[PDB]
RNA sequence: UAUAUUUUUUUUUUUUUUUUUUUAAAAAAAAAAAAAAAAAAUUUUU
């Protein structure tokens, strides 16, 4: 794969990255080549709103950080306005927060998008994105307030398994 | 149905191309992405693949290497193109990435002495057209006569050797062809000569002809599929009306700066047919 | 996020074992690159993960009255195991460098190999040598520092008298420079008269071994070679 | 001697210094800094 990370399309690249994420290898040259190729492909829109989640999750779990790649992925997700649903938005936030050693002005824009996706989401993504925003380290008074306002309706759906995360994020 | 293009190099792109007019480096990059979007929407090509970056700007000509006439391919002869042969190697990879090697034009590349250029050979319904001029020899026409020729009531295929002057551009540049018996031609001396030469051959073709003002770059492909669309430069307005009056939908694209560079529609993309 | 049981190899018999090249004592992963160790081998003096075997006479034992030799597992001194691993790596390095036929050099440096805090995966303290070896060979969260003292100079002069050292060069002042470039890197040693008399590439780290002692003085064994270059450009 | 990028073209606001004019105060210009903003720049022979 290392010598063939250049001659691939989008689907092959995302499939190969997803396959290599789970194994646990840390070949640096392969990851650099695939990051370049992803950056080159993301210049002109060539990723549907289903492979960005896979790429971000695989890179975040792989424990590899790059400002340029994540910026390009965020920009491409930003271009496809109204196409990404909440069910396809929360995992991106989780993946970006798992590598939370980042800079502001990125979670700032993600706060704006989260405003209109609070209505049609259940308690699981509520707690998960709440922990993610807590790990971002930026005080979002209005976002936290609206999350608190909307969270009380689905208090019945709380299975008490993920109550620990939403309780611990406040302490965080 | 497979189309290949190459992104330009921003650092080594030269201003003031070989016509005495300066160019804007940023404007090329700005226009290339819109060209990509138009190409991938214009429904003339099934797939578009983005080739990697290379330093030489003369490498932006993805074509002039390898021509698709049918299920098989034909590589171009190595004559004066050795200085960039290396990058040619890379191109093939992308082709083989999603396609087979076909015949590798062993019969064409190794044909003793060869002088061929992508654009001298243009396909047509039950026909092939070779622009015999300062770029193509008669040996190539004889080889195509040997290879791509069949003659019967239903196995009907023909080859037309078209004469042109020394100063004429390559055949596929000016006079092209679009599906459903529509033939596009420049309204200059070269186009009139080509139309007359075609008319003297096979009078039973019944091919309607539409004229365009000279100096217009357009892309149109026969293809296994049938489609009514053409790609035209967003310059001369009268050509759009002239071609739309015949029932063909035109699509405008901007190529001012790349025209000053000297890059045509034929060499901007690489059409290919991939089968199983 | 926001094997360990099998690390000791106890919960079964890993199928397809022992059918691999003898690279147990070193970490080898599959061209010129500076600051890129091609073979890492961590070592220690107090702790050594190697057991030994020895012969015995079991004739007394009730039932083994017909066998004269029987092997038993005995622990071994760490220094002998360290020496065995060192020579096992050294023969491999010698064969490799002979096959490549590069100009061979060997360095034994004195200094401290100070590591970084991020080495400890899982934020644990006690871990087997294997895992720390893999972590060092993969992430490289370490840095080498060379330092000595002036007060021992006369002392090691006694070592000279102990080892009949002979002076081949006195105190010399040299201006080391790193003549970098946009494509490759190079180095030079300006003399007192200030001219460039050598032109060469940076050293290629082919094998690194850290011998850590209990106290301050630690040892670093390095095998490095220099790739050839046409003298025209030089 | 196992932490690679640094950033950049251009618009808005604020602060500091200098020259000029007028009545300690106001305005234009030059230089510097800070904040913000639109937009752009990476480097493999199986
Ligand atoms: O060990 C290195 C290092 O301490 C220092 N050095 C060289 N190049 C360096 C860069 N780019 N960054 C930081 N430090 C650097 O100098 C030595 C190089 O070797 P040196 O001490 O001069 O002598 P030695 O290894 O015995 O033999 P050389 O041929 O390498 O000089």
């Amino acid at each position: 794969a290392a010598r063939n990370a250049k001659f691939l399309d989008a689907k092959d690249v995302t499939n190969i990255i997803s396959a290599f994420s789970k194994t646990g290898i840390n070949h640096e040259k392969l990851f650099a080549f695939l990051s370049r190729r992803v950056q080159t492909l993301a210049r002109v829109g060539e990723f549907e709103a289903a492979h960005l989640v896979i790429l971000a999750n695989a890179f975040s779990r792989l424990r590899y950080r790059d400002k340029f790649l994540f910026g390009a992925i965020a920009r491409r997700a930003m271009s496809l306005r109204e196409r990404v649903t909440v069910n396809e938005l929360v995992p991106l936030i989780v993946a970006f927060s798992k590598i939370g050693l980042k800079d502001p002005k990125l979670s700032k824009r993600f706060a704006t998008k989260a405003m209109e996706y609070v209505d049609q989401m259940n308690a699981e993504q509520v707690a998960s994105m709440f922990m993610a925003f807590a790990y971002f380290g930026i005080r979002y008074d209005q976002l936290f307030g609206v999350l608190t306002n909307r969270a009380v309706e689905l208090i019945d759906e709380f299975n008490a398994q993920y109550i620990s995360t939403t309780l611990n994020a406040f302490q965080r | 149905l497979h189309a290949f293009v190459r992104s330009p190099h921003y650092r080594t792109i030269p201003s003031a191309g070989p016509n005495g007019i300066v160019v804007n480096r940023d404007m090329l990059v700005h226009q290339f992405r819109d060209f990509y979007k138009t190409l991938q929407h214009c429904s003339l090509v099934d797939k578009v693949h983005l080739m990697s970056e290379r330093p030489s700007v003369e490498a932006l000509r993805v074509a002039d290497q390898m021509v698709s006439i049918g299920a098989t391919f034909l590589e171009m002869p190595l004559t004066g193109m050795e200085h960039r042969a290396t990058e040619f190697m890379e191109s093939m990879r992308y082709v083989r990435g999603a396609g087979g090697p076909s015949t590798l034009a062993s019969y064409l590349q190794d044909t003793e002495n060869c002088r061929c250029n992508s654009g001298d050979v243009v396909c047509l319904p039950n026909g092939i057209a070779v622009g015999h001029g300062p770029r193509t020899n008669a040996v190539a026409h004889t080889t195509l006569k040997q290879l791509f020729e069949v003659k019967d009531d239903q196995f009907s295929f023909d080859v037309f050797t078209l004469e042109q002057e020394g100063d004429a551009p390559p055949l596929g540049d000016y006079f092209g062809f679009a599906g459903s018996n529509v033939l596009l031609t420049w309204k200059d001396e070269h186009g009139l000569l080509a139309v007359d030469q075609y008319q003297q051959k096979q009078p039973h073709t019944e091919m309607n002809v539409v004229y365009l003002e000279p100096g217009c770059h357009f892309l149109s492909f026969y293809g296994v599929d049938h489609t009514i669309d053409v790609l035209v430069q967003k310059g001369y307005e009268r050509s759009m009306d002239s071609i739309a009056a015949a029932g063909l939908n035109p699509i405008p694209v901007q190529w001012s700066e790349m025209d000053k560079l000297g890059i045509s529609m034929r060499a901007a993309v690489l059409p290919l047919k991939f089968f199983k | 996020d926001y094997e360990e049981a099998d690390e000791y190899g106890d919960w079964g018999a890993e199928p397809g074992f022992e059918d691999r090249r003898e690279l147990d004592f070193m970490e080898l992963s599959p061209r010129y690159d500076p600051l890129s160790p091609r073979a890492f081998q961590l070592l220690h003096s107090e702790t050594a993960t190697d057991v030994g075997i020895a012969s015995i006479d079991p004739s007394k034992l009730p039932g083994q009255s017909k066998v004269k030799n029987a092997l038993a597992a005995i622990h071994v001194a760490p220094n002998d195991a360290n020496k065995m691993r060192f020579r096992m790596a050294f023969e491999w390095c010698l064969m490799n460098i002979w096959n490549m036929n590069m100009p061979g050099e060997l360095n034994i440096g004195a200094g401290k190999a100070l590591y970084y805090r991020s080495v400890a995966k899982q934020n644990r303290n006690v871990m087997p040598l294997w895992t720390v070896q893999k972590h060092l060979y993969a992430q490289h969260p370490y840095a080498w520092f060379a330092i000595a003292s002036e007060s021992n100079v006369a002392a090691m002069e006694s070592l000279a008298a102990a080892l009949n050292m002979s002076i081949q060069q006195e105190r010399t002042t040299s201006y080391k420079v790193t003549i970098r470039r946009m494509a490759e890197f190079f180095d030079c040693e300006l003399n007192g008269q200030l001219k460039c008399t050598m032109m060469n590439k940076p050293w290629d780290r082919f094998f690194v071994s850290h011998y850590i002692r209990s106290k301050m003085p630690d040892l670093r064994y390095v095998v490095r070679a220099r790739h050839p270059i046409k003298k025209r450009i030089a």
